[PDB]
């Protein structure tokens, strides 16, 4: 029942300006920190910025820092995501997000609208790709450092099938949302968390994500394709 | 004598959501009482050196005590950040104090699964530094929870549920913060 309706994708030339929102309903957004996350070409996951549930703290990804301005208007239960000074780097499906939990250090993320395109024209480390055979266990590398990964006991999977959004199915290092079914398990040792799959249906042929609270207030992503062999 | 002694022998510690705290006062400190008592994870004091301690006159020592798992020792600290440092047990970032952590998996862990200590997981607000929570109310994601937490309904607290084979990041740490506190008023907690 809960619905995020992101809206102002749009070709923009560099040097440019442009506002993103987020409509919310289905849920109290009184309550949430809200977040946004970009899809960027070929590299995966980035997150961007997250707002408090009262809008007295916002944080921010280095890439976006004094470029980008995280706001809110709860009376219309509304997110925006100013955006000024765009670069080719900005190029990305804009997502917004909430937290399964409240609180503004939550992190793990169960709701994500559909993304809005953003084109502009004049890290943590996983494998590309990964092959396993129907019913075989593949595992899948989340390696960061001792300040995000290594850190903290917040690590997060998030599976995304065509034309999807991420789907949350694993969150802090070893939990399973209800529904998730249990053949896939999460793991961590040293700055790597795993996630590892047994009694592979060919519906797992998808793209995996992991996801790390990064200190501060402030997260990182990844990125990483299955094929199941058919 | 200050009665040091009693905070870090207890029997139990507090989970660190319904952490204790001991006032300290009119009393003489003797701060090598604390060296006995087992070797101590961490012992990181900030603004002041623990070597000086016994020369120093204070008007209020606080005591907390709380029981927290091995990687989240980290968190307590000032201006941390995380379930723990936001939800269960904030420091100010003026803090004039000792964290003072050493494994318990001896007196904690139990092979059944210790679900006594317990950890706040989520809160709409962070802790004012020093602040005390000690709600149970169950948490509606969805737009009607009553006595029923299931799947949009949520309990704010989690048990860690230690065992003894826990990896060494996993296992109970028993925590004692004390604070220093420097008033105007005449200071009653000194060395001999």
């Amino acid at each position: 029942e809960v619905q995020l309706v992101e809206s102002g994708g749009v070709v923009v030339q560099p040097g440019g300006s442009l506002r993103l929102s987020c409509a919310a309903s289905g849920f109290t957004f009184d309550d949430y920190a809200m977040h946004w996350v970009r899809q960027v070409p070929g590299k995966g996951l980035e997150w961007v910025s997250l707002i408090s549930w009262d809008g007295g703290s916002r944080d921010y990804a280095d890439s976006v820092k004094g470029r980008f301005t995280i706001s809110r208007d709860n009376s219309k239960n509304a997110l925006y995501l100013q955006m000024h000074s765009l670069r080719l780097e900005d190029t990305a499906l804009y997502y917004c997000v909430r937290p399964v939990y409240p609180g503004y250090s939550s992190s793990e993320f169960d709701s994500w609208g559909q993304g809005t395109m953003v084109t502009v024209s004049s890290v943590l480390t996983q494998p590309r790709s990964v092959s396993g055979s129907p019913g075989q266990s593949v595992t899948i590398s989340c390696t960061g450092t001792i300040s995000d990964v290594g850190a903290y006991n917040y690590v997060s999977w998030y599976q995304q099938h065509p034309g999807k959004a991420p789907k949350l199915i694993i969150y802090d290092v070893i939990e399973r949302p209800s529904g998730v079914p249990d053949r896939f398990s999460g793991s961590k040792s040293g700055n790597t968390a795993s996630l590892t799959i047994s009694g592979l249906q060919a519906e797992d042929e998808a793209d995996y994500h992991c996801c790390s609270y990064a200190g501060n207030y402030t997260w990182m992503f990844g990125g990483g394709t299955t094929l199941t062999v058919l | 004598l200050c009665p040091f002694d009693e905070v870090f022998n207890a029997t139990r510690f507090a989970s660190v959501y319904a952490w204790n705290r001991k006032r300290i006062s009119n009393c003489v400190a003797d701060y090598s009482v604390l060296y006995n008592f087992a070797p101590f994870f961490a012992f990181k004091c900030y603004g002041v050196s623990p070597t000086k301690l016994n020369d120093l006159c204070f008007t209020n020592v606080y005591a907390d005590s709380f029981v927290i798992r091995g990687n989240e020792v980290s968190q307590i600290a000032p201006g941390q950040t995380g379930n723990i440092a936001d939800y269960n047990y904030k420091l100010p970032d003026d803090f004039t104090g000792c964290v003072i952590a050493w494994n318990s998996n001896k007196l904690d862990s139990k092979v059944g699964g210790n679900y006594n200590y317990r950890y706040r997981l989520f809160r709409k607000s962070n802790l004012k530094p020093f602040e005390r929570d000690i709600s149970t109310e169950i948490y509606q994601a969805g737009n009607p929870c009553n006595g029923v937490a299931g799947v949009n309904c949520y309990f704010p607290l989690q048990s860690y549920g230690f065992r003894p084979t826990y990896g060494v990041g996993h296992q109970p740490y028993r925590v004692v913060v004390l604070s220093f506190e420097l008033l105007h008023a005449p200071a009653t907690v000194c060395g001999p």
